[PDB]
C-alpha cells in the first residue's frame, strides 16, 4: 500500500582511487532524496518537492550519515575483497536494499533488508526481523559479526519504528502527489505490417504508481503467448507507461479486447481498436 | 530518513 | 561475476506531434555491473545536454538508468539510443519509433 525504501550502491575502483558510494531513497515510485561520493562537496540532496522544505538541519543530520555510511562501505569492500580472496585489480560491487511497507490499514505490513555482493544474494534479514539468512560462508562471517553486536535488534527497532513514523510524514508533506494515483489513459492503435496482417498496440499512459496489469484477450481468451508486452517505463514526469502489442489477421481486429487494471480505475477497462 | 550507519561493517 | 546485458527503451515522454517540444527518452535496465555508458543521437550525432536519473535498482539486484532531453521532432529527423557496457562487443543502438 505504501513504502519507504533506500538502496545503497557501493563500487570499488582498481587500486588507486576510493569506491563510488550512491544512495537513493524512494517513497513508493518517487524518489525523494539522492547521495553521490563523487560530488564535489558531496551532501544529500531533495529530489521531491515533499522534502525540499524540511529545513538544513535535517539535511546535515543525513549528509553526515551518508558521509559516514560511505566510509563504513570503503572497509567493508575491502573485507568482502578478503572474504573472496580476490585482488585489488578488480572492481567489485556491494549493493544494500532496506525499507518498511504499510498494509491497507495505514499501518506496518514488514521491514527488510537485503544485501548483495556483485549482483548475487549476500546476506538478508529474516522477516521476523530478528536474524539473517546467509547466501555462503563468507556471508556467515559477517552475520556472525552482526550477531556479535546484536545488531538485528537496532534494524527491528528502526524498521519497525523510525521508517514507518518517517514513511507517514512524508506521506502526509506529499499528500496532493503521493497519495493521489493517476489512472492510465489507455488507447489502441493499428499497425499494418500487410494487407493481410496488422499489429494492435494498446497503450497505457500517464499512470502512478507504475503496478498496472495490461493483457490482450482473443473471443475473450488470453492471448499471452502471442503479446509483446514490453516492460514498464518511466515518462520522465513522475508517471510511467506501457503497451502490449499482438499481430491479428486483417479483417478480425475487432475479436480483440485490451484490458487494464491499475489502482486508478475503480475497475478492470476494456477496450478494442476503434478506428 | 536514512538509517543511522551505526550497524557494522561486512 | 553476475554480467547482465541492457535492456533499452526508446520514446517520448508524450506522444510525437510533429513541431511540438516533447522528451525523448531512453530507459535502460536489467544490467550489471553498474558501469555504462548511453548517448542520445540525433541523426546519428550525439546530443550534446543529456541528463539522467540517478543510479538505482530492481528487486533482482539489476540497475536502471532513465537518459532524456528536451527535443521537437519532425518528419525528417531520426533519433536513437546508444549503450556501450561490458557485456557488449559494440555498443548497442535502438533508433526512436513514435509508435512504440
Amino acid at each position: 500500500s505504501h513504502s519507504m525504501r533506500y538502496f545503497y550502491t557501493a563500487v570499488s575502483r582498481p587500486g588507486r582511487g576510493e569506491p563510488r558510494f550512491i544512495a537513493v531513497g524512494y517513497v513508493d515510485d518517487t524518489q525523494f532524496v539522492r547521495f553521490d561520493s563523487d560530488a564535489a562537496s558531496p551532501r544529500g540532496e531533495p529530489r521531491a518537492p515533499w522534502v525540499e522544505q524540511e529545513g538544513p538541519e535535517y539535511w546535515d543530520r543525513e549528509t553526515q550519515k551518508y558521509k559516514r555510511q560511505a566510509q563504513a562501505d570503503r572497509v567493508s569492500l575491502r573485507n568482502l575483497r578478503g572474504y573472496y580472496n580476490q585482488s585489488e585489480a578488480g572492481s567489485h560491487t556491494l549493493q544494500r536494499m532496506y525499507g518498511c511497507d504499510l498494509g491497507p490499514d495505514g499501518r506496518l505490513l514488514r521491514g527488510y533488508d537485503q544485501s548483495a555482493y556483485d549482483g548475487k544474494d549476500y546476506i538478508a534479514l529474516n522477516e521476523d526481523l530478528r536474524s539473517w539468512t546467509a547466501a555462503d560462508t563468507a556471508a556467515q562471517i559477517t552475520q556472525r559479526k552482526w550477531e556479535a553486536a546484536r545488531e538485528a535488534e537496532q534494524w527491528r527497532a528502526y524498521l519497525e519504528g523510525t521508517c514507518v513514523e518517517w514513511l507517514r510524514r512524508y506521506l502526509e508533506n506529499g499528500k496532493e502527489t503521493l497519495q493521489r494515483a493517476e489512472h492510465p489513459k489507455t488507447h489502441v492503435t493499428h499497425h499494418p505490417v500487410s494487407d493481410h496482417e496488422a499489429t494492435l498496440r494498446c497503450w497505457a499512459l500517464g499512470f502512478y504508481p507504475a503496478e498496472i496489469t495490461l493483457t490482450w484477450q482473443r473471443d475473450g481468451e488470453d492471448q499471452t503467448q502471442d503479446t509483446e508486452l514490453v516492460e514498464t517505463r518511466p515518462a520522465g514526469d513522475g508517471t510511467f507507461q506501457k503497451w502490449a502489442a499482438v499481430v491479428v489477421p486483417s479483417g478480425e481486429e475487432q475479436r480483440y479486447t485490451c484490458h487494464v487494471q491499475h489502482e486508478g480505475l475503480p475497475e478492470p477497462l476494456t477496450l478494442r481498436w476503434e478506428p | 530518513i536514512l538509517k543511522e550507519p551505526v550497524h557494522g561493517v561486512y | 561475476m553476475i554480467q547482465r546485458t541492457p535492456k533499452i527503451q526508446v520514446y517520448s515522454r508524450h506522444p510525437a506531434e510533429n513541431g511540438k517540444s516533447n522528451f525523448l527518452n531512453c530507459y535502460v535496465s536489467g544490467f550489471h555491473p553498474s558501469d555504462i555508458e548511453v548517448d542520445l543521437l540525433k541523426n546519428g550525432e550525439r546530443i550534446e545536454k543529456v541528463e539522467h536519473s540517478d543510479l538505482s535498482f530492481s528487486k533482482d539486484w539489476s540497475f536502471y538508468l532513465l537518459y532524456y532531453t528536451e527535443f521537437t521532432p519532425t518528419e525528417k529527423d531520426e533519433y536513437a539510443c546508444r549503450v556501450n557496457h561490458v557485456t557488449l562487443s559494440q555498443p548497442k543502438i535502438v533508433k526512436w519509433d513514435r509508435d512504440m
